[PDB]
């Protein structure tokens, strides 16, 4: 079997700049005088899409700033000049041989200016007490880096968890990251306490508090 | 005009079955070979099988040999997995995919479907709870105002947010207890809300929910 190794696994390239992605080969993919490696890229939510196939044919359809080279077992992937656009996760695949294989990816990251979040606060809706739960919502949008540190505070006291955060990928446009983070206590526990604040630091900390 | 659609994807217990079809839209699978490939929770891809254009060849990946079977029928245009002795593992999104028609060789995977999301556990499908997040009745905004929807309580894990009225937000789901939990975000001008219509659309195919849930203050 043919063992593709990708390398790097991550790479943050400013806008302009020229990215370059490395894919090699356990063994040659070579046949026919030919190349039978492929590029494929991947943004979330969406499949795969082919960028290059037999190493340096750009597919019909895709952008200009894709190209690809190589043979035998080394073979690269340049974007130039990469655009906000690009954030993506992108693959290189083998069919020289049968059982075909995929690269293990290397996710494309915009390196940006440092922004602060936008921090949003909702207390459980009406809805969700009257059936009996309660879920406390923070949003803190559009900020760079995406090393942000959250943490909740009911009256006073830090709330370690029970708490779920997720971050969304990197917005195609302005090349930041936002995330979402859910305190989620009983009803009885919720109406037991008054204030909430949710914390946004990384320090002069950003804060969005309410009261019952 | 292109569009492969993919249908079939389920929740389904260890050791059961299902199949997967993959029918082409605008485009003719008829003289070109065609794969599966699936993508896992971890974010991977990993090649599952080919079949050639008139179906004499077929090749599978070590992962689903034995167990699974790819078939094509080209009159009606499209392509079928059969998977069979389904474990944790084969937990995925499956996507099929036509091959360029190439000579001198073999060829990339040119147009691919919109994946079907196959889930193998012994868990019971739940639909989701919607909960609206608006700000309060009374409260000073401006000069955008951020919305969003809680889905809670669902497996197993694919639910698709649509918003009706602007940037959104789609915050990847997580386990909670034996349940998942997502949310989603929009921003929208403080001028046009509440006076203008902002709704979410929540679909978890899996329990055949469909959700609207309009946003209003408070
Ligand atoms: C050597 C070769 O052609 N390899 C290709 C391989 O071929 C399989 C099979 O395909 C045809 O058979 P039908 O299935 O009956 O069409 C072919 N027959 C004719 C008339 O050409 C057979 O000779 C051949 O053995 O199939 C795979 C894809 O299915 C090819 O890969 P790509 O799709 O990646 O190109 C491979 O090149």
């Amino acid at each position: 079997d043919i063992v593709l190794t990708q390398s790097p696994a991550s790479l943050a390239v400013s806008l302009g700049q020229r990215a370059t992605i490395f894919c090699r080969a356990s063994e040659t993919v070579d046949s026919y005088g030919n190349s039978f490696m492929h590029w494929y890229q991947q943004k979330p939510g969406q499949p795969p899409k082919l960028l290059i196939y037999r190493a340096s044919n750009l597919e019909s359809g895709i952008p200009a700033r894709f190209s690809g080279s190589g043979s035998r077992t080394d073979f690269t992937l340049t974007i130039n000049p990469v655009e906000a656009d690009d954030v993506a996760t992108y693959y290189c695949q083998q069919s020289n041989e049968d059982p075909r294989t995929f690269g293990g990816g290397t996710k494309l990251e915009i390196k940006r200016a440092d922004a602060a979040p936008t921090v949003s606060i909702f207390p459980p809706s009406s809805e969700q007490l009257t059936s009996g739960g309660a879920s406390v919502v923070c949003f803190l949008n559009n900020f760079y880096p995406k090393d942000i540190n959250v943490k909740w505070k009911i009256d006073g006291s830090e709330r370690q968890n029970g708490v779920l955060n997720s971050w969304t990928d990197q917005n195609s446009k302005d090349s930041t990251y936002s995330m979402s983070s859910t305190l989620t206590l009983t009803k009885d526990e919720y109406e037991r306490h008054n204030s909430y604040t949710c914390e946004a630091t990384h320090t002069s900390p950003i804060v969005k508090s309410f009261n019952r | 005009e292109v569009q492969l659609v993919e249908s079939g994807g389920d929740l389904v217990k260890p050791g059961g079955s299902l199949k997967l079809s993959c029918a082409g839209s605008g485009i003719t699978f008829s003289g070109y070979g065609m794969s599966w490939v699936r993508q896992t929770p971890d974010k991977s891809l990993e090649w599952v099988a080919l079949i050639s254009n008139g179906g004499s060849y077929a090749y599978y990946s070590d992962s689903v040999k034995g167990r699974f079977t790819i078939s094509r029928d080209n009159a009606k245009n499209t392509l079928y997995l059969q998977m069979s002795s389904l474990r944790s593992d084969d937990t995925a999104i499956y996507y099929c995919a036509r091959h360029k028609g190439l000579r001198g060789g073999t060829n990339a995977m040119d147009y691919w479907g919109q994946g079907t999301s196959v889930t193998v556990s012994s868990a019971k499908t739940t639909p989701p709870s919607v909960y609206p997040l608006a700000p309060g009745c009374g409260d000073t905004t401006g000069s955008s105002v951020t919305l969003g929807c809680l889905v809670k309580g669902y497996f197993p894990e694919s639910v698709t947010v649509t918003w009706n009225s602007s940037s959104v937000h789609t915050f990847p789901a997580l386990l909670q207890s034996g349940l998942y939990t997502m949310s989603s975000s929009v921003t929208v001008p403080s001028s046009t809300w509440p006076s203008e219509t902002v709704t979410c659309s929540v679909a978890h195919p899996a329990s055949s929910t469909t959700v609207d849930k309009k946003l209003e203050p408070s």
